[PDB]
């Protein structure tokens, strides 16, 4: 067992996140200073989230150890994940959830049914809060407990592009994101994301409490806007480069608005129906998680 | 179960219910194994001779998990029961005998 | 020395049945037909238990 | 039968009620105060002849028909 | 820190993981079911849903 | 064709109640003979105006 240092799982060198850019290994945050945005005539206002359902799906008798971390990452950043729901095995998160429970979550990101000799595992309470919301990303799919695929996005983009006066005010206009950039670049971000070892950003995120959380929010920041820039890029209706003086400017358009498209293209990583379902569901629980 | 593609139109389809109330009796711990993949069939019974009954009863929940204290909680949810609930603390509500 | 409790079930098993064939609204003649052989056939069965 | 100029009342009216005395909606009658017939669902199913599903659903089962909560009339 | 991607730099690399799939997987095999066929033509229906 | 329309919306068959009035189905049915022992009649045959 791991035990959770003061701050999160985070503060520990074992989970850091970080992008790669310009040969280099780069901090989301030094990535999100190459953004830059056009604003257009369309407003983003966030509504309120609706509270997540008090509803933990079952986790089937599964006798194997679930490769969940895989699975929530390639949902969200996958380059070819698709029919995220019809497995269905994001309900085990659910073991995790009660008291005393004999399963661990590794750090390899598997829920074993056992705790087992020589695999690292994260502490089973903070575990048991982490699973205490996001064994509801089980359903996901369900017809009485589906997420807003559309109105949620209005905060992703408040989360990403907006400035801290847009943000406090609560509604920002829609922008049309931006950066330098090289060849490949949102599908080499998406798998530079989808190796991100997420569970410790949302164990900490679920875990914390007080102005160490606080600090957490700070600090962390920027990462969770780097999955929402991954997600955005997902559902922008396009991605454009632009030439200029032998710059290339790709640019994403638009930040905070779910277009709903499900064609394919080389351009970035896309979302199938049940997809579309996961990561709104996933946003519906980490932004509730995310504001309080 | 060995899956049955009963539709139950013609009043004759009641020979399938029949068949699993003999077997039901006959064999009541077999029945108990296969008896959520028999209320599938079953389903499609209700819902064509009886379906004011039957919208009521899927509408309480398709099916329930006894808890601590020993009482049911109905899952609210119509949904297909897979053999693979049978290790799972799912049971069929048809046979909850709750009224 | 002569009642079995098991065929006295059956015979209230297949009267139900017989009530329940009975209520069934059908629209097409044959199946108005098939009803009343339905039960007719349930009434024989009960004796084949017995 | 009167291209060019209107319908005289007599013909009208009693054509309108003779085919009105033709039509019948399918229902179950009840005490309870607080239903509602779906008549959406009665007329559509008469004009199919009772042969789509929600036809065979009605002709079979009419009662299903009346409604309490309004939403519930279709959920049923 | 994470490593490098190898197809993000232009050196070549000759030893690499590649995922394979064991014997108990098999794919593009022909499967086998059993259809069963609607117990009357006038039953089925089409409309509306 | 009218008057046929008038007269099988009032129903294919009836039954007597225990009170002994006519209660006609309103449905337009085709009959059979194994109602010949049920509670049902052929409407045709009521004789009521
Ligand atoms: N077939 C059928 N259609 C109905 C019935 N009641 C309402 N509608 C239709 O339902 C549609 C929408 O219903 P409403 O929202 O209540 O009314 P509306 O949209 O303003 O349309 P109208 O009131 O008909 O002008 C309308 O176009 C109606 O034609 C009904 O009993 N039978």
């Amino acid at each position: 067992m791991l035990q959770q240092p003061t701050g999160g799982y985070t503060t520990l060198e074992q989970f850091a996140f970080t992008i790669r850019n310009d040969g280099t290994n780069a901090t989301p945050t030094q990535f999100l200073q190459l953004l830059s945005y056009e604003a257009t005539e369309n407003e983003l206002v966030k509504k309120t989230i609706p509270t997540p359902e008090t509803h933990l799906p079952s986790a089937r008798n599964v006798p194997g150890n679930v490769y969940i971390e895989d699975a929530i990452t390639q949902a969200l950043f996958g380059i070819s994940a698709q029919n995220v729901n019809a497995h269905g095995y994001f309900s085990r998160l659910s073991a995790l959830a009660l008291p005393n429970t004999s399963a661990r979550l590794g750090l390899d990101g598997v829920i074993y049914n056992s705790e087992t000799i020589n695999i690292p595992f994260y502490d089973p309470a903070a575990v048991a809060n982490f699973a205490a919301t996001y064994a509801k990303l089980g359903n996901a799919s369900t017809p009485r407990y589906r997420a807003d695929m559309i109105d949620i996005y209005a905060h992703v983009g408040l989360e990403l592009a907006g400035t801290d006066a847009e943000r406090a005010a609560g509604v920002m206009p829609v922008k049309r994101a931006k950066f330098d950039s090289w060849e490949g670049s949102l599908i080499s971000l998406s798998r530079d994301v989808v190796n991100w070892k997420i569970l410790a950003f949302l164990i900490d995120l679920c875990s914390l409490e007080g102005e160490a959380l606080r600090a957490f929010k700070t600090r962390n920041r920027d990462v969770f806007r780097m999955m929402l820039f991954i997600m955005s890029t997902a559902v922008a209706a396009n991605v454009v480069n632009r030439k200029v003086t032998k710059r290339v400017d790709r640019v994403l358009e638009y930040i905070g608005v779910n277009s709903m498209r499900t064609a394919g293209r080389t351009a970035t990583i896309t979302y199938d129906l049940s997809r579309h379902e996961f990561a709104a569901k996933f946003l519906q629980l980490t932004f509730t998680r995310w504001n309080a | 179960l060995k899956k049955i593609a009963e539709s139950f139109e013609d009043p004759s389809s009641i020979v399938v219910v029949l068949e699993f109330i003999l077997f039901a009796l006959f064999f009541p711990t077999e029945f108990n194994r296969i008896k959520g993949d028999i209320q599938n069939v079953l389903l499609l019974f209700f819902s064509r001779w009886y379906p004011v009954e039957y919208g009521i009863f899927v509408q309480r929940g398709a099916t329930y998990t006894i808890n601590a204290a020993g009482e049911f909680e109905f899952s609210g949810r119509n949904e297909k029961w897979d053999q693979a609930l049978y290790l799972s603390e799912h049971f069929p509500a048809l046979f909850s005998d709750v009224p | 020395t002569v009642t079995n409790e098991f065929a006295s079930r059956f015979r209230t098993i297949v009267a139900t049945l017989a009530n329940v064939v009975n209520e069934r609204a059908v629209q097409d003649d044959m199946q108005k037909a098939t009803r009343s052989c339905t039960k007719q056939w349930l009434r024989h069965l009960e004796t084949q238990f017995d | 039968k009167y291209p060019s100029k209107a319908i005289p009342a007599d013909e009208l009216i009693d054509n309108l009620h003779s085919w009105m005395r033709s039509v019948h909606l399918l229902h179950v009658r009840s005490e309870d105060n607080t239903l509602r017939y779906n008549w959406m669902l009665g007329v559509y199913a008469r004009s199919t002849n009772y042969t789509t599903p929600v036809g065979q659903l009605v002709v079979n089962a009419p009662a299903i028909l009346n409604y309490s909560n309004p939403q519930d009339a279709f959920n049923s | 820190q994470v490593g490098i991607p190898k197809l993000e730099v232009d050196h070549i690399s000759f030893s690499n993981v590649v995922s394979m799939m064991t014997a108990n997987i098999r794919t593009g095999d022909d499967m086998a079911v059993e259809r069963v066929n609607p117990d009357d033509v006038r039953a089925i229906n089409i409309r509306n849903a």
